[PDB]
Formats: C-alpha cells, structure tokens, sequence
C-alpha cells in the first residue's frame, strides 16, 4: 500500500492561512477522489472536504480543499485556537482489489 | 462508443422510475439503452456459438474409382449378374447388346450385360444438426467517459478493463453479471428459446466452407450419401454409363461437383468455425435489462473548472447526435464535464436530451483526450460546455 | 439521513474471536461499500475492510490472514470477525460507509465509534 | 458381312428395270442392297472425321485471383473509383456502406466502397467450329461370299487383303471407286452437302474431353468468355464478394465448374480425337451406289462335288436368314457352293432365295473355313447343301 | 524364281497312256487357276483346258485336267498319232504385280 | 461369236518401235485382262504385258523396261508399243484376252497370231 505522505508540522496564529499537503501517485490521488478528516482524539473524525472542495453542510467556508496530479492540498483560511487538531488525507487505491489509504497526519499549533 | 456508426440502432427509454427495460439484440446491429439517472451503456450482440456438432449425414462432392472388371452373356441365357452386385461399395446396371458368332455365342438378338465398378469416395461433405440446447450466446457492453482515440481498435486487455466486459450466456447458466467497475454491474437475463426457430435449417460445412441451409434444400441433394456413421445411396449421381450403340459399355465417373454447389448457395447464411466451436452469422435475440443494479459514477464530481482546447472536428453520426472531442488541461479531475443545452438562462430550461449520461473526466492529469455525445433538439439551439467565464460556446441547429 | 453505530463486545479475551456488528439505520444496505476502520492508540487509522452487498470482499493485504466480513442484505446489518486476537490490537473500531463510486449525494459516512480492548 | 445381327436393317429392292438404287447410311445403321443378277453387298459408314477445326469462343471452368484492392468514400460525396476499373483484368463493384465517427465520416447516410481483384483463368475450354467444307466421310465396303468369321475383327493388314478397302469421301472429292477384284467394282455417289447440317453446333474440348453440344446451349453458359483467341467478358459469373461489417470488401472464386458442366451434359453426343483430327458418333449420308459395273463372281463354276462337314452349330440373324459356318475338304476349288432350301426332299423344288446370291469358294486348299446365307420361305422347310450322296442336311422352320 | 525342271522327251506307243506332270511353287497355283496348251508349230497355241477340267464347246470329252497342291497333270485317254505335239502349262502367279508364267515344255512323241 | 485378230506391221527396222494393236467384236472391252504373249522358235512363250480396261498397268519384270501398252475404250481396242527393239525379238506375237481371276465361263482367249522379224 503506497502511503500517503503529509508534511509533519504545521503552525500558525490566528487570522493566517495555512495549507496542508498530500503527496501519492497515480494510483490513488491519479484516478480516485481524495476526502480530509480533522482527527480529534477519543472520537471519531469528522469529515471536514470531500471530492475537491465540496463541503456537506456544516462545514465552514474557512476551509478549502485541492488536488493535483499527484499531489493534494488542503487550506485552512482564518486559523483559530479551536482548529488544532490531527489531519488525515484518505484517497482510494485502484491496487489488486482496492484499499482505502490514509495519510501520515499532520500538527497544527498556535504560536 | 460501439454503437456509432451501425443502422440498425434503436432508442428505447423505460418508463419514469422503471426498472425493467427490454431490448433486441442482433448481430451486427447495436442497441443504445438509457435510463433517468443511469449511465449511457452500449449493449451488441457478438458471436453466437453453438457446441457439440457430430455428424449426421454425408454427402460426397469429388469420388474415385478403380479395378473394375465386366463380364457379358449370350442371348437367351438370362440377364447378367456379378458376384459384387451384392456389395454395397459398387454400382451396376443391364443393358442389351448384341451377340452372335464373332463375339463367341450361337444366335442373334439381344443379351444381357452387366458392369461394376468399384465406387470409393476421397473427400466428402457433412450436414450437422443444430440443436437449441448447445448453443452460446455471447454479448459485450461497454461504458463511455473513457477509452481516448487510441482505443478505437483494440480487442487485447478487456478483461483487466473495466470499461469492458465479456458475456456468455448457455441454457445450463442463463444469468452473468458484467463487471462495470465504477458503474456497479449490468443484468442480462436474456429468452433465447423466443428469438428465433433455428429447427427449421441445417448447418452445412463444406471443405472449410460453413453455411446455414434450408432441411428442405439439404435433404433434396442428389448426390451419393450415407445415414449415421458406410452405405452409400443415390450412387448414380456422380456417375455416367453411357451404351454405345447397343454393343460396348464404358463408365466414367463426373467431375468434382465443388463448382454446382457453390453456384447454389447464393443466398444462404453463411457462417464460420472456430476450430471446434461454430458461430453464426445471423439470428436475433429479445433480452431483458436491470437498471436497479447499475449505477452512475462522478454525481458528487466537482465541475470541471480548467480550459478545454478542440482537438477534432465536431462531427454528427447517422442518427442525429453531435459529437465533440476535446483536451482537459486541468489537474483538478477527475471532474463532471459541463454540458448542457439551454434555450433560456434564467429558467436553465432542460431541452433535448443527454446522450452521454453523466460525462466524467478520469485522468488528473493535463493534455489528455476525450470525446462525448450530445443530442440537440430539433430546430435551434447553442452548443455550450463549461462553465464561468472560460466556457466555450458553439451554434447548432437540427433539421 | 443515514445512522451507523457500531455493536459488539468492547472486551474480550486474547486469542480469542474478535466479533463486530453494525446496524444501518434509514438507510439501504444495497447503496454503499460498507467498511470497518480501526486506530491503534498513538498510530494512525488503519483500515479494516470492505464487503459489498452482492458479497465481494476485501480485505486489507496486512490483515487479510485472518478478517472474515459478512453482510445482511435484509436486517441492513454488516458484520465482522477477527479470530486470534492479540494485546497489540487494542484499538477503536468504526465501521463506515465509503462512496467507492460518487454515487450517493454527500458522499462517505461515519458513525459514533466503539472502543474494543484485550486485557491479559 | 458386318451387317449380320446389328438391328438398324433395312433390305432396299429397287423396282423392276430401274437402274438408279438410293441408300442412307446411318451410324451403327447397315444397309444390305440386293439387286437381280447382282451380288448382295454391305455398306456401312463407320466413322465421320472433320478437319480443320478453328477457335470460335473459349469458356473458362477455373480461375484464380490476386492482388485485391480497396477504396472507400464519406457518404454523398460521390461513388468511389479506382484506376483498375479502366484495367480489364480485373473485375470490381460498388456499394453502400454506412458510414459516420467510427468509420471516419462526417454525413448522414451510405458510403460508396469499390473493391477490384486480378482477374486470371487457371483451367478453360475452347468451343470450335466444325467446317462441312473441311468434313471426311470414311467408308467401309464389305462382300459376301467369302471371307469366313475370322475377317470380321480385323483390322491390321487391310493394304494387303483385296477383299476389304477403306473409302473416304469429302466434298472436295465426292467420287471414289472400291477396287473389288473378282466381284468388279461399285460406284459410290454420295451427298455430304445435302445429308445433315452440322453448321448449327459446336465442338467443345474440354481438359482432354470433347463432346458435341448445341449452339444454343454453348452461348447461354453464364462463365467468363472471350470470342476466338486474352479480353475476357462476362467476369461476374466465377467471384464471390463478401461484404465485411460495411467497412471491406473480400473476393473469392468459386470453385470448379467441371463436374458441373459433366452431368449437365448428360444427353450429349460425345467424341474424341485422334491427334489432331476429331472423329464423331452420329451422322448420317446419303449416297447413290452403281449396279451397272458391279458384277458377280462364280456364275460359270459347277457345283461343289466334293462332301462338306458342320463345323459349328447352324444359327439364326435376327431378319430370319441362316448362317453356317462349314469345312470343305475337296481340292477342286474354286467351286459354287450348293445352297438352296427344299419343302419335300423328293421333289427337291429349289425355293425361296439366296441372301448371299451364288455362294463361291475360292481356295482348293483343304481345311478352308467358309460361310454363306440363306433366305428360306415362311414356314416349313429344310436347309439342304451340298449335292449328291454327299450333301449335308440340316433342319429348320419358319415362324 | 524357281525353274521348273521337267524330263524333255517323254516317248510311247500308239495306245499307251502318257501323263504330263507340271509343279509350280506357292505364289501362282496356290491361289490362282492352271490351264493347259497343245502348241502347233507355226501357229498359236489353242485353249485346251481352263479352270479346273472345263472346255468349250468343241474340246472332246477324252480330256480331263486335275490340280493338287503345288503340282499339275495332264491325263491322255486315247492317244493318237495327231496327239504328237509340244504341251505346255500355264497358270496365274500371285508375285508382284500378278503374271502369267508357262511351262518349260515337254515333247512327246508316238514310236 | 467372240473372236481375236492381231494387227501391225510384219517387218520392221531394229532399234525402232514394234507397234500391234488389237480390236475385239462382239465383246466387251472391260470383260478381260487384255494381255500380249510373244513365243520365239525354239524357246519357250514369253508373256508381254497386261492392261484393264479402267487403265491398270501391268508388265513383264524381263520386258518393263521399254513395254508401253495403251487400251481405247470407244474403239474396243488395245495397243502396244515396244521401242529399241533387238533382232533377238524376232518371235511370234498373239493378243489375247487371259482371264486373271478365272471367273468367266470359257475362260481365257486367244486370237490367230503373226510372226514378226526385224531386218537390220
């Protein structure tokens, strides 16, 4: 299973924008949809950008996803200390049978 | 796309919310099936095979002889037999011819004269039944979105594809599922015992020559032939016993009768053999088509936000649709190819139809190819596709 | 305005059989590629597998030694088991419903979780 | 003698004082002519030779093909053309295919494609016409009196014997004199202008086979055919074109047309040839035969006084005349057989007729074989030759 | 040809039976007839006998002719003193073209 | 009644040509093989030449070298030529008609003769 890379630490203070990258190959982000979670601990995630930033209702319009070729980004605009959380990007793999990978998860913290 | 340029296609539409839809499959001939809310899918028949062929009856088309012998009998001393008469491998026939001292016998008038020759046949022809019960039929359905120009010919890799999927369909096993990846699967729960009456025919092969002929034509043949596994009848037919003036008796076989039947068969259907396994060349087929299972693939897409650039000609079909191929740019597929007609903006009034169901893009990635139907309505309309201001705006009009 | 929550024993013993349902709630068992997630504790999710309604199954390549998943088209329940369980594999457990096809407006779905632990 | 027991006899009588005698000589037909105070004589035309044959039209039975070559075109942009069809060895054709995206075109409807193949004649016959110009009768004269059983098959050593000749008459030479030794010699005035006309047929030779068949028949085959000696007409009549999912076109023979030809020739006069100069099988001739310079020969001889012995059994023609076949030991010959038929052999009253008018031997040699012909009256009789103590008597009754 | 060699003086007395032999070879009285001549000095032979033992009217009965195989003879019934003359035998022969070949002739003479 | 009578010159010069014809009366001319027969004193009979009525040729193979015989068919008469003639063929000449098949009652005949010398 290809893993889904993801830079390790991202920082900010409120009000900056902040982007987080994904970084697979054509065999998950190539052909399939890519979906973000914000992972808060002793809870499950919540899905936050679904297939190319689209958000179910209820999800602000602060955040922002994106795909690339190979790569995937996801922008969070108006950072808040409410917003620190572990982030995952999971994508489909088109592989013998088809997984579901995640990414490696990466911080966010206020300065 | 495999419907694109054959006559015999047909637009059939189930009921709003149905999810039976039947069709009539031929060979050669394509059937354009679409549903609300479902994908555009071509169905066709391919091949139809039938198995189990043993022979029948044989007919011989070029024979050989030889070693033949005559004998010949005074007058009044009774008509002339051979001891091979009673062998089934000669054929024989009395005549009448004149007899006196020279020849050896003591009076005139006419005597009896009998001559064989041995009959042997080289290569020869078999009738086959066909039986209702050994036949196989063998359909391939195929999904749009995909599939760039590079695809128009190619059969090697469809059972890796998704896009593809091969049927076969045996009264032991009437029911296969067709793997449609994305899409989901597409049912085929086909009546091949009501599609047409194959007992009324025969199935000739000649020397690698295969035909479908009438049982009235194959059992009117005059030619030496055998039943089951030999005793040869009719053996007249390929040979000449021609009297010479009531006194000598020559026998000459005919020549090889290949040219007589091929002049005959002008209007048969024909057919050929795959080694073992016989396909047809002709016959429909009534199936039936479960929308429930079949699925669309790209409604939650987003739009399809980058450039698109004409790489062909904009070209219609025989059956009224407009065709466009164009290259995607953008790097944010796969995303939902924007197209539609509209008549007013406001109202974003539907009109016509869309030919290809829900167009997709695949690929993420820039400069790749891809073509879509459309279906204007009849008299004036605007060919738009995409959206915000990057759209890319054409003029049609029908009839 | 489909409901997932998870059911099955949050205990058990080790090398024992792992079993886990999961009801589906006014919602079609049929419209989905009903799966099973799980994260250790300190590491990241780890997918379970997945199993289609007509049955097709799959399973993750590091776990497929011993998952088996079954599903009811009819009570709108999805199952699992994982035989011989060890102390290593205390996790919590989510069964979702993942899109495979775009098929569905809104997209994937998630329940409310359940923490399963070996104690030895 | 060749007439004894062939069925198609006719026994001509001229009428009384008349000198001029009329015959017709038919194939397998013998004519025995008798005339007062003259010999009774046979006449048989054996076979007819024509010369000088020329070429009229040849058909050809099997061809073969190479290098085919296809051309298509977009629907309503005119018919398709190729530079082959201007080249006469090969054969082409247009159609109309359904053409759009998938085969290339841009229109609604049906493509012209033309397809040409090299035309080429693997195995052909030639028809030839036969001259009554350049036509031969052959004529075999044959005499009574001599010439036992043992000179009816023989035919080595003909310049030598006197008492067989071999006669030909053309219309370049429609005279001929038969050197017949003792018997003097016959005239022979024969009408090959005006017996048949031969003119409204054709000699077909095949591949070493060879038959006479109407003119009517031969211009009615539908195969390729080109007129004496290659520009080939009619080329649609041995090709297949098979059509190939409305994209290409094949070609293809049909195979050979020779046995076909064989059975429907059945009804057919057959011949052969001799070399270069083909002989026939059917025909008649009229001719006109001289009484005046053909004389007897033994009128003056005494009766043969020495005994005769039955060498073989007495038997019966198929006209009711008696042949007998005898072995004169005496040394006095040549001699005048005794023969004539007696009712009470008291009275010993000379009646009926000698067929074989004044039966001769020739040889005193003793062991010489001999047989004459007899006529006896309707009803009872008996066959009495010889003369004396000596003469041999046999019985025999009419009807 | 092969030369007939006959005796040549034959000699009797008035009342005696003489006989006059004439053989030839296969080519001329093997097939064809024998005649036999009374030759007169200064005159022409005169037909005595043809084809086998006939005679015109005139010839007496006292002559009769006989043929065998390749031999002639003349039988001389009633000899008389006019009898004395030279005989010779002629016959057909069946060579080359077809001839007429005599005898070598014999005297016979009344003591 | 038929009857033969030779005619031609009775003396003649060597080397010259010894012409006799013929003429039969009351007879046919295609009835016989007319032939010539020449006898010397002392020697044997020497057959000339023979003729048919239709023109067949036939000669003595001793006399073919300088025989030529001609026959008239209007005239009911036949010739005879002999050029170079010896002083050797003084003999006695008879035309006759001889019978080649001996088919004809009576058989051959023959005429009255003549003597011909050569004076050189």
């Amino acid at each position: 299973q290809p893993v889904l890379t993801q830079p390790p630490s991202a920082s900010g203070t409120p009000g900056q924008r902040v982007s987080i990258s994904c970084s697979g190959s054509r065999s998950n982000l190539g052909k399939n949809t890519v979906n973000w979670y914000q992972q808060l601990p002793g809870t499950a995630p919540k899905l936050l950008i679904y297939n190319h930033s689209r958000r179910p209702s209820g999800v602000p319009e602060r955040f922002s996803g994106s795909k690339s070729g190979t790569s995937a980004s996801l922008a969070i605009s108006g950072l808040q200390s409410e917003d620190e959380a572990d982030y995952f990007c999971a994508a489909w793999d088109d592989s013998l049978n088809g997984l579901y990978v995640f990414g490696t998860g990466t911080k966010v913290t206020v300065l | 796309i495999r419907c694109i340029g054959v006559s015999n296609r047909d637009f059939v539409e189930g009921m709003s919310g149905g999810t039976w839809v039947d069709v009539v499959l031929e060979h050669g001939g394509c059937v354009t099936v679409m549903a609300q809310d479902k994908p555009t899918v071509d169905i066709e028949l391919v091949t139809t095979t039938v198995s189990n062929m043993a022979e029948v009856r044989s007919y011989c088309y070029e024979a050989s002889i030889s070693d033949m012998a005559s004998d010949s009998r005074c007058p009044t001393q009774g008509e002339a037999y051979l001891d091979k008469q009673s062998d089934t491998q000669y054929v024989c026939k009395r005549t009448l011819v004149d007899r006196g001292w020279g020849n050896g016998c003591g009076l005139f008038g006419k005597g009896s004269l009998v001559t064989c020759a041995k009959f042997a046949c080289s290569k020869k022809m078999t009738g086959k039944s066909i039986q209702p019960e050994n036949l196989e039929y063998r359909i391939m359905l195929s999904v749009h979105g995909s599939q760039h120009s590079g695809m128009i010919v190619n059969d090697t890799g469809h059972e890796t594809d998704e896009n593809r999927a091969k049927v076969e369909i045996t009264p032991n096993s009437p029911r296969a599922e067709a793997t449609l990846g994305g899409f989901g699967s597409l049912g085929l729960d086909c009546e091949p015992r009501t599609g047409l009456d194959f007992s009324d025919l025969y199935y000739l092969t000649m020397n690698n020559k295969h035909w479908l002929v009438h049982k009235e034509w194959f059992h009117d043949i005059p030619l030496p032939w055998h039943a089951g596994a030999p005793h040869w009848n009719n053996k007249e037919a390929l040979v000449e016993f021609k009297d010479a003036h009531a006194k000598r008796q020559t026998v000459v076989v005919l020549g090889s009768q290949e040219g007589a039947v091929h002049t005959a068969l002008a209007g048969a259907l024909e057919a050929e053999m795959d080694g073992a396994k016989g396909r047809l060349s002709s016959g429909h087929l009534k199936c039936r088509l479960k929308m429930d299972k079949l699925r669309l693939k790209g409604v939650s897409y987003s739009l399809c936000t980058a450039a698109f650039t004409f790489t062909k000609i904009p070209a219609e079909t025989l059956h009224g649709t407009v065709t466009v191929e164009v290259q995607y740019a953008g790097t944010d597929g796969p995303c939902k190819v924007p197209a539609q007609m509209a008549v007013d903006m406001q109202t974003l009034t539907p009109v016509g139809r869309l030919i290809t169901a829900n167009p997709v893009i695949t690929e993420s990635t820039e400069n790749s190819k891809m073509m879509l139907e459309l279906d204007p309505p009849f008299g004036d309309s605007y060919i738009v596709i995409g959206v915000g201001e990057k759209k890319i705006t054409h003029h049609w009009h029908r009839s | 305005q489909v409901h997932l929550q998870e059911s099955g024993p949050g205990l058990v013993r080790p090398s024992e059989t792992l079993s886990l349902t999961c009801t589906v709630s006014d919602g079609s068992i049929s419209s989905y590629y009903w799966s099973w997630i799980r994260q250790p504790p300190g590491k990241g999710l780890e997918w379970i597998g997945s199993i289609y309604y007509t049955g097709s199954t799959n399973y993750n390549p590091s776990l497929k030694s011993r998952v088996t998943m079954s599903v009811d088209t009819s009570k709108n329940q999805f199952s699992l088991r994982l035989n011989s369980v060890t102390a290593a594999d205390t996790a919590m457990y989510y069964c979702a419903g993942l899109d495979r096809y775009s098929w569905n407006e809104g997209g994937d779905h998630w329940g409310q979780g359940i923490l399963v632990s070996v104690s030895s």
